[PDB]
């Protein structure tokens, strides 16, 4: 057993992975529909890699550090300049109520924590703790009336621009300090999509 | 053979050898609710099953299979919350001329899948694989059966023992839980090896469930 | 203030990086832990787990309960094995999804022994032998029965022991394996002959079925993770 | 001088932060504070205190 | 009482909230108004979730660190480029005369801190102490002849600038060290707007 | 021997030596052909110095210090503007499954480490140990069936861009921690063009 | 935080700097080395062997 490290759940688990691509666009006041601002239901049962690794195990709890690539682009050749722009990350905890238009009092409210990053800098970065109402994440529960991890929202915060500038945010979520339980056969790469 | 005891209630059991416990830990009490190791704590001996040679495999849940029985099934619906472990003797008498293996698999959270809650709730009767009923090698879930050995199991090959106990503890995200609506605890039993037997002997053996609730404990009665 | 020089790899991010963050909930007060049974501390711990070896993997009998069973009837004697597994455990497509097989899809290298295990699921009267050989690296399999006795092997009785274990041993020039070899078939040759065909008395089934379990020993382990799962 | 390498993370203003800012006023004596009766420490010395249930809660 | 802190004053009150949005101008000399510099007395009266946290308590003392998020962007099509701008964010401190003018003597004395705040760079930010006359601040005072906590003007330093370029400065107050007196009912949401 | 430390194996091997150039495009929707990633197998064999350096002893084992200095440029002289560029600088390790295409699952896995570089930033810097599964890396090996080291992809994380901007990417490789061993008569410059 | 001030020679990629760079693979479990024979500690031990000298080094 030389060093069974490098398989040890740590190891396994954590590490970077992008969990979402999420797109925003600029405040022009052309034709802007409501993608003025993304939204995102922290959620592990779409990317099939992590996915796949947690259930292994029936249950897990793990502190969660997301990181944040933001990359924008001109859309129309209509390029000239523009601002550097700042993007409002912010993080509604489980159970709050989540965004729905682009100035809602959500964005203002204290609770919901949020990062201002100014773009052309260093990725931003939280770690959301471990959220969970029960003592462990069950990934699978034989029972009845899937766990919250909160949701992301993201937008521009300048408001009078005259170019329409798209810009795409990687999640990278690295789940941390990971304990899992009770292990279990691998569901098969088939039934993802 | 030794004859176990609970109150009102008696098994014989070959010999408590070949006994698995489930992650190698023993139910216990939470280190605030009641503790009805009264009564409630007795063996509740399922209505057997025929395994044929067509059979593909039976399941339970825990403690939904234990929810018509008596004390247990009391306590389980007048209060809110509780917890139990278990003890499962499968026993399954046959002939020295029968052959055939059955694995049996404590799962937890077993969550099966061809949805509702009778549906996924048969009670004492149980349910039964198919090649709705859920894919026996499968159970349910798109899982290859024989990694299914990862689950706290033991197998009952009909040439040597004929008997496996399967002693469950307490396994949940929560300390404690409302059991009217989720059951921990999953058994399914699939036939690995088919069975086969000599030309005119019994076509068909049983298969017994003896559930002992140990360490149960519940809060609050209703 | 304190005069500092910002060096190269400033403002990247590594995602392999490992760094204290600003948590983004610093006053919440986690819900403590408990201890639920079965833990789990190495993916190591599901590979010492004997899973089940899938044999016929044919079109009819794979993906149904019929891949594990091999049949063993009493119809003409033929001296070709019962059963001839290769042990390249994650190339080898019958090992290949075992849970040893599942977590090693995960591991570029693995170094170690590895334990089958043959179960008999016949009849308590049923009599006879099977000679479980093992072939070591670089030998091709033994095609009859003599090859693989004068080599490794165990004489298994089944009327004496009804199951048989056998830890094939580490051999590797490096000190691991990769398990996406360059498509050569390399180290184990598990197999299983007939050393007496199998006695049954009155009117006794005589097709049996014996199962086949595998499991990485307690030395094994892995290392340089590689996911591959995707859509 | 000390060569540093900036982390991720860097010129992002966490609201949650916590870090030690720079006073504008660093000169300024601050009034002291005094032995107000009635200081609260915590938000649930205000739940344990026994207000009164509305129970007829009809439009009149 | 399984660690009560989360409601402790200190984690209910000190909290990051957005009190106001400043908005300013680039001292272009096309026809711009007297939006060349914003003004805003420090006042919490404005925003409703620290109000209404405030107001179950009769008397408080907190420090108060302010934070700073600056975005601008070009006004017309005619964007081109400028080149990055500066602003001077003035705390001026209770008591002390308030600016009136872009250029008027408060901005250049000595007394009233001042940041000097470049665009594109790590968000601004100072901490006013305790700045009461009283040895607490007067939420309700039943009295005869509302407390200070100062002002803070914002203007853009560059002059001679072709393109005109708007800019908002979210004002990001979290108090620090809150201790608070004599709880009160609640006010209600309903009479704030 | 008045201190030989400057002809250590150390002072000798450990020093930044470009190994290659590779160069990217940015993902213009125009006629933006393959080029849209790059992709290079780590290898001595190309770099003369290097090589001949090595290839002085028989076996080897070093840390690798790769070191990445990205430089842009726009296409054609429609320049007007464009905003700053990431780079996902992708380090596959040794067996590991190289990319195909832009958008391959690859680029997304987490087994493969990944740097986002910002432009204009300070170069980029990862440290690969060791990769060798013998116990020294093998430059001649007289027998049947090179060694890996792994593969370096490069590509514009940027999507809708309206300019073209060509970016090539100098690697410098500096391997550390070297040992060498059984010296060897020393290859001609004359063959290795 | 901790006040500093970026001096000159930052954000610079000497190529004869030696720093501290962060790990690609930080989990990964090196193959550990063996006693190969003829370790090289210094390449002057290469110059203290006796080659031969080509005198003539005519055409022919």
């Amino acid at each position: 057993h030389r060093s069974r490290s490098e398989s040890s759940i740590e190891s396994f688990f954590a590490r970077g992975a992008c969990v979402t691509i999420m797109t925003v666009d600029n405040p022009a006041s052309t034709t802007n529909k409501d993608k003025l601002f993304a939204v995102w239901k922290i959620t592990y049962k779409d990317t099939v890699q992590l996915r796949r690794k947690l259930e292994f195990f029936t249950y897990s709890r793990f502190d969660m550090e997301l990181t944040f690539v933001v990359t924008a682009n001109f859309t129309e050749t209509n390029n000239g300049h523009a601002l550097n722009q700042v993007y409002q990350i912010m993080y509604v905890p489980p159970g709050a109520p989540v965004p729905e238009k682009w100035d809602d009092y959500t964005w203002q409210t204290s609770s919901n924590p949020s990062i201002f990053y100014t773009y052309g800098t260093a990725p931003a970065r939280i770690s959301v703790p471990y959220v969970g109402i029960s003592n462990a994440y069950s990934h699978f529960y034989d029972g009845f009336s899937l766990n919250d991890f909160g949701i992301l929202a993201v937008r521009v915060v300048n408001d009078h621009n005259p170019t329409k500038v798209t810009s795409k945010i990687r999640v990278y979520l690295k789940p941390k300090h990971i304990r899992v339980w009770c292990p279990r056969p691998p569901r098969a790469v088939a039934y993802y999509g | 053979v030794l004859q176990l005891t609970l109150g009102n209630s008696t098994i014989t059991t070959q010999e408590a050898a070949n006994s698995v416990v489930a992650y190698g830990r023993w139910p216990e009490y939470l280190r605030q609710p009641t503790e009805p190791d009264v009564a409630a704590c007795r063996f509740y001996t399922l209505d057997t099953v025929s395994w044929t040679k067509e059979s593909r495999g039976w399941w339970w849940k825990l403690p939904d299979a234990l929810r018509d029985m008596g004390l247990f099934g009391q306590n389980m619906y007048y209060h809110y919350l509780g917890r139990s472990g278990y003890t499962v003797h499968v026993q399954c008498n046959a002939s020295k001329f029968h052959q055939g293996a059955l694995g049996v698999f404590a799962v937890p959270e077993m969550c099966l899948a061809g949805t509702s809650y009778q549906n996924a709730n048969p009670g004492e009767k149980g349910g039964t694989f198919t090649g709705f009923c859920p894919v026996d090698y499968l159970l349910g879930n798109g899982t290859l059966l024989g990694n299914a050995f990862v689950f706290p199991h033991q197998i009952i090959n009909l040439r040597t023992n004929n008997c496996a106990t399967l002693v469950l503890p307490y396994v949940n995200s929560l300390s404690i839980d409302s059991m009217v609506k989720h059951n921990n605890w999953g058994i399914a039993i699939l036939p690995l090896a088919p069975l086969n037997f000599a030309s005119e002997s019994s076509p068909e053996i049983p298969i017994t469930l003896t559930i002992a609730p140990m360490c149960c404990e519940f809060n609050g009665l209703r | 203030g304190l005069p500092v020089m910002n060096t190269p790899g400033s403002n990247q991010y590594l995602t392999a990086d490992n760094f204290q963050s600003p948590c983004a909930l610093p006053e919440f007060d986690v819900t403590p832990p408990i201890d639920i049974p079965g833990e789990v501390k190495n993916m190591m711990e599901l590979a010492e787990i004997d899973t089940m070896i899938p044999f016929d993997l044919s079109a009819t009998k794979k993906n149904t309960m019929e891949m594990y069973r091999v049949r063993l009837s009493d119809k003409p004697h033929t001296d070709d094995p019962i059963l001839c597994l290769s042990l390249s455990p994650a190339s080898d497509p019958r090992l290949s999804h075992t849970m040893l097989g599942e977590i090693l899809n995960y591991y570029t290298h693995w170094a170690g022994s590895l334990k089958f295990t043959f179960l008999f699921c016949g009849s308590m009267m049923a009599t006879g032998k099977l000679l479980v050989s093992y072939a070591p690296p670089g030998a091709d399999p033994p095609k009859k029965r003599k090859e693989a006795m004068l080599g490794t092997h165990v004489i298994w009785d089944i009327g004496l022991q009804s199951s048989c274990t056998m830890v094939v041993p580490w051999i590797s020039n490096t000190t691991y394996r990769q398990t996406i070899d360059d498509s050569f078939t390399e180290g184990g040759y598990i197999s299983v002959f007939y050393q007496t065909r199998i006695v049954v008395p009155l009117s006794t089934p005589r097709e049996m079925d014996i199962l086949g379990f595998v499991s990485a020993c307690n030395d094994f382990s892995v290392r340089l993770l590689r996911d591959t799962t995707h859509i």
